């Protein structure tokens, strides 16, 4: 599993819990939706983009 | 002893170096997380930070901008790696904080700094899935002003028939760069779409890291600075060529790979780009 479309619209807390069940060594970083980010590919990372309510606003994916 | 990372050889940069051209006097802004100016294999000529809480552009608290900078311009000496354009005048334009993210306004402020400071080339190893009118206006302004603007295509892989190229790569004024490996195969993560322009090496790319280190990173972020460095080599051999001409020289001399949706025009070849007459190999 490398993408979690079912997490869009969930809280950031639930998303973290679910991703760590699937990928327990994941390096999770929470960032604001609508920012620009580095374009390097990190197999261990999952960025979580949240809206101003701290809900997931983009499909989480590995990279 | 110095090592030449495979991707510098793969794009044929050593052919320009043997002609005597290394990017001298070309100003390249690395619009990114900063550049560690204390690295002995980098020479940073100047810069500025647009990140409100990280005011020193010469401190890279992430590592990414230092790695990108080394692919553009790591020094030609007896240490570390060799950059594509090892004599380029390298500018650290910090618009991303330690966590690798920045606000659109910070990126635009860095593009505006680059225009005001007469940069010849901008590298943006960064992106997001949405544009903004203000971002499009900043990149279009830089190009109208004569700057070669290069960006990573993004690492969003495929999504059926949909484009997955991010912004600012996706804007027509920006050269969007995808990633291949040493066999010229597209990296599985490399974004795709009709906005993909050219490819460059983006798998297991050795470059400079903060605190006098080196390491291999992956990404369209790694591919983009091969093209920004190639633009600086081309301008050092043809200092009057416009950004329009530099862009066309790179596009018109790629080694064609697969379908353009996945590979754009193919792998850049800076030896062929820097000739007067251009064709694909
Ligand atoms: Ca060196
Ligand atoms: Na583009």
């Amino acid at each position: 599993k490398t993408e979690w479309p079912e997490l869009v619209g969930k809280s950031v807390e639930e998303a973290k819990k679910v991703i760590l069940q699937d990928k327990p060594a994941a390096q999770i970083i929470v960032l604001p939706v609508g920012t620009i980010v580095t374009a390097e590919y990190r197999i261990d990372r999952v960025r979580l983009f949240v809206d101003r309510l701290d809900n997931i606003a983009q499909v989480p994916r590995v990279g | 002893a110095q090592s030449v990372p495979y991707g510098v050889s793969q794009i044929k940069a050593p052919a320009l170096h043997s002609q005597g051209y290394t990017g001298s006097n070309v100003k390249v802004a690395v619009i990114d997380s900063g550049i560690d100016s204390s690295h002995p294999d980098l020479k940073v000529a100047g810069g500025a930070s647009m990140v409100p809480s990280e005011t020193n552009p010469f401190q890279d608290n992430n590592s990414h901008g230092t790695h990108v900078a080394g692919t553009v311009a790591a020094l030609n000496n007896s240490i570390g790696v060799l950059g594509v354009a090892p004599s380029a005048s390298l500018y650290a334009v910090k618009v991303l904080g330690a966590d690798g993210s920045g606000q659109y306004s910070w990126i635009i402020n860095g593009i505006e700094w680059a225009i005001a400071n007469n940069m010849d080339v901008i590298n943006m190893s960064l992106g997001g899935p949405s544009g903004s009118a203000a971002l499009k206006a900043a990149v279009d302004k830089a190009v109208a002003s004569g700057v070669v603007v290069v960006a990573a295509a993004g690492n969003e892989g495929t999504s059926g028939s949909s484009s997955t190229v991010g912004y600012p790569g996706k804007y027509p004024s920006v050269i969007a760069v995808g990633a291949v490996d040493s066999s010229n195969q597209r990296a599985s993560f490399s974004s795709v779409g009709p906005e993909l322009d050219v490819m460059a090496p983006g798998v297991s790319i050795q470059s400079t890291l903060p605190g006098n280190k080196y390491g291999a990173y992956n990404g369209t972020s790694m591919a983009s600075p091969h093209v920004a460095g190639a633009a600086a080599l081309i301008l050092s051999k043809h200092p009057n060529w416009t950004n329009t001409q530099v862009r066309s020289s790179l596009e018109n001399t790629t080694t064609k790979l697969g379908d353009s949706f996945y590979y754009g025009k193919g792998l850049i070849n800076v030896q062929a780009a820097a000739q007067h007459h251009h064709h694909h190999h």
